[PDB]
């Protein structure tokens, strides 16, 4: 069989000539299937059963069916992912024998109507919410420092200062630190056709703040090639709900203040005119701490700066020498 | 005077576990833990106040940034220590 070998090796040869090659745009995983009997790769390998939201970027532009790429971890070894056309024609296909998919049923009744399944159980209309496959993220995922209130009132955001010196000026090679003032928490980017662009276009979405706030997007995403993972300090991001559903989904890092007493002391050592609001200072601390703890990626319940920096140390110095 | 006493010790020493015991159940013992546990935090998280409460971002930072660490790098401790040490002297 001539037919298998000449071509079997062509992408044994093609990832790693080029092994200095620069990474652009990201992959996010949705679904995890395996290769046994999804093989379908002249890279021969297992399979791409990594994980739901898989930590790799891919920029290799391969032909329309497939994507071989890499897959960052302690080694700078190389990997394989499906194409995105190709995913959404096979996450069907092993369900496409699965006999009675369509309406019919094995219980017992055969012959009733027969006929294939509908075009229905197909990618005719699948119209849930147009959920597109894998989507991209810039080379790092971006960084959303919570806690421990809202952001930009006096103590909250004074307690995002402390730990900043450190991380950038830590690495000054991989921090490219930027403020927007911009709402995050009411952007998305499932816009049905078009985000407004104009200003005077007389339009119904057109003195909005989605126009100023899709133009930070030029500011993340494939600007940050240079691998830094780009912290923000707007003050919209109150919870993890909001934010982990689009592209964006960053980094979520929660200082912790323990219990809701010892809050008490760092907010009223200011004396007067700290409580204006009051009431909002000490359950919008507790609420990030209600939701799924999950959400966000790294606990920060730790004394003195020279212990809690550390595990923000920690965290990105595997993370950083595991993105090359 | 000395199995007396030793009885007498022994039924103090004995009664006064008990009442132990009770203040266990009871609970009196978590007062004094959370105390310890929030007086630290409350003065482990007062540090990102103090060590961001000079951002520079008029210039007393010039000592700040250095007399913070200078106070606390293991030779104002060995060196009032020597200095306690000579007063006793």
């Amino acid at each position: 069989e001539s037919a298998r070998r000449e071509v079997e090796s062509q992408a044994q040869q093609q990832l790693e000539r080029a092994k200095h090659k620069p990474v652009a745009f990201a992959v996010r995983t949705n679904v995890s299937y395996c290769g046994v009997l999804d093989e379908e790769c002249p890279v021969q390998g297992s399979g791409v059963n990594f994980e739901a939201k898989d930590f790799l970027h891919i920029k290799e532009k391969y032909s329309n069916d497939w994507w071989i790429g890499r897959l960052v971890k302690e080694g700078g070894d190389i990997a394989f992912i499906p194409s995105p056309q190709r995913l959404e024609s096979i996450r069907l296909k092993q369900e496409q024998k699965a006999r009675r998919s369509g309406n019919p049923s094995s219980l017992s009744d055969i012959g009733n109507r027969r006929s294939p399944p509908p075009s229905l159980a197909k990618q005719k209309q699948k119209q849930a919410e147009h959920v597109p496959p894998y989507d991209v993220v810039p080379s790092m995922r971006p960084v959303v420092l919570v806690g421990p209130s809202l952001k930009g009132y006096e103590v909250t955001d004074m307690m995002q200062k402390a730990l900043f010196d450190f991380l950038k000026h830590r690495f000054d090679g991989r921090i490219s630190i930027t403020r927007v003032t911009a709402d995050l928490s009411l952007a998305k980017r499932s816009v049905l056709n078009n985000p407004g662009k104009r200003t005077i276009i007389e339009r119904s979405s057109a003195r909005s703040s989605i126009a100023e706030v899709q133009s930070e997007i030029e500011r993340i995403f494939e600007l940050a090639k240079s691998l830094q993972l780009v912290v923000l300090d707007a003050d919209t991001i109150n919870h993890p709900a909001q934010l982990a559903k689009t592209s964006l989904a960053p980094i979520i890092v929660f200082v912790k203040v323990s219990s809701p007493k010892v809050l008490q002391r760092l907010i009223r050592s200011r004396g007067k005119s700290q409580m204006k609001h009051l009431t909002v200072q000490m359950m919008a601390y507790d609420k990030l701490v209600q939701c799924p703890p999950e959400s966000f990626d790294v606990i920060l319940d730790e004394n003195q700066l020279e212990d809690a920096c550390e595990h923000l140390a920690e965290y990105l110095e595997v993370y950083w020498r595991a993105t090359h | 005077s000395f199995f007396v006493l030793n009885l007498v010790l022994g039924v103090l020493s004995g009664e006064f576990s008990k009442e132990r015991e009770k203040a266990k159940a009871r609970g009196d013992f978590q007062k004094l833990r959370e105390k310890q546990q929030l007086e630290e935090d409350l003065k482990g998280y007062l540090d990102w106040i103090t060590q961001a409460e000079d951002i520079d971002p008029r210039w007393n930072r010039f000592c700040r940034r250095k007399c913070r660490a200078a106070v606390k790098s293991n030779v104002f401790y060995w060196l009032v220590i020597f200095l306690v040490f000579l007063n006793t002297l």
